[PDB]
Formats: C-alpha cells, sequence, structure tokens
C-alpha cells in the first residue's frame, strides 16, 4: 500500500538523520566497509538498515 | 551514550504522528452589494395647454 510505503521511508530518513548527527552511532570501520563500493557512507547505512 | 542515541532515534520516528488539519471553507460565498435606488422608468408627457 502507498501509505505503508510512505510511512516507512520517512521513518527511515528521520532514523538516519539522528544516528549520523553530533557524535555517530556507527563507528568508523564499518563505515569504510559500507563505503567501499563508492557510495556515501550515510546511503550505505540506510540500505543495510532496510 | 550509544543507547541514548538508540532511544532518541525511536522516540524521534514516534513524534512523526499527525494531529489534525485546519482550513477554510469559504468557496461558494461572494460579497453582496447595496442597491440604494429602485430604478423607475416613467416619465410624464403633458400637452402645452394640459388638454
Amino acid at each position: 500500500t502507498s501509505g505503508s510505503i510512505i510511512n516507512h521511508a520517512n521513518n527511515l530518513n528521520k532514523v538516519i538523520n539522528h544516528v549520523f548527527a553530533d557524535k555517530p552511532l556507527i563507528s568508523e570501520t564499518m563505515l569504510k566497509i559500507l563505503t567501499i563500493d563508492g557510495t556515501t557512507g550515510k546511503d550505505g547505512y540506510r540500505n543495510w538498515l532496510d | 551514550e550509544d543507547m541514548a542515541k538508540i532511544y532518541g532515534a525511536v522516540a524521534a520516528v514516534s513524534k512523526n504522528v499527525n494531529s489534525s488539519v485546519t482550513y477554510e471553507v469559504k468557496r461558494g460565498t461572494h460579497e453582496l452589494i447595496k442597491v440604494p435606488t429602485i430604478p423607475h422608468n416613467l416619465v410624464l408627457i403633458q400637452s402645452d395647454n394640459g388638454k
């Protein structure tokens, strides 16, 4: 349903923006693992969380 | 500190809930005007001698 998809996408962005503010919750080591393909570390974490 | 960040993210998505909507119901309404004079269209035609 469109409502469920819209709700999931908005919540995913709210979580991602929160966990990357101030000192990130996620360490620099795994950001390196997820960036190795060239994508942004923030985008890679969003994909992995989904 | 990690738990504080996790609890903060969860509370953020819990606060993303709508309450209500407010709007104005004005379509269909028009402003009235006031006509001060009745438009009669009568004239009186009388002869010079009044006959």
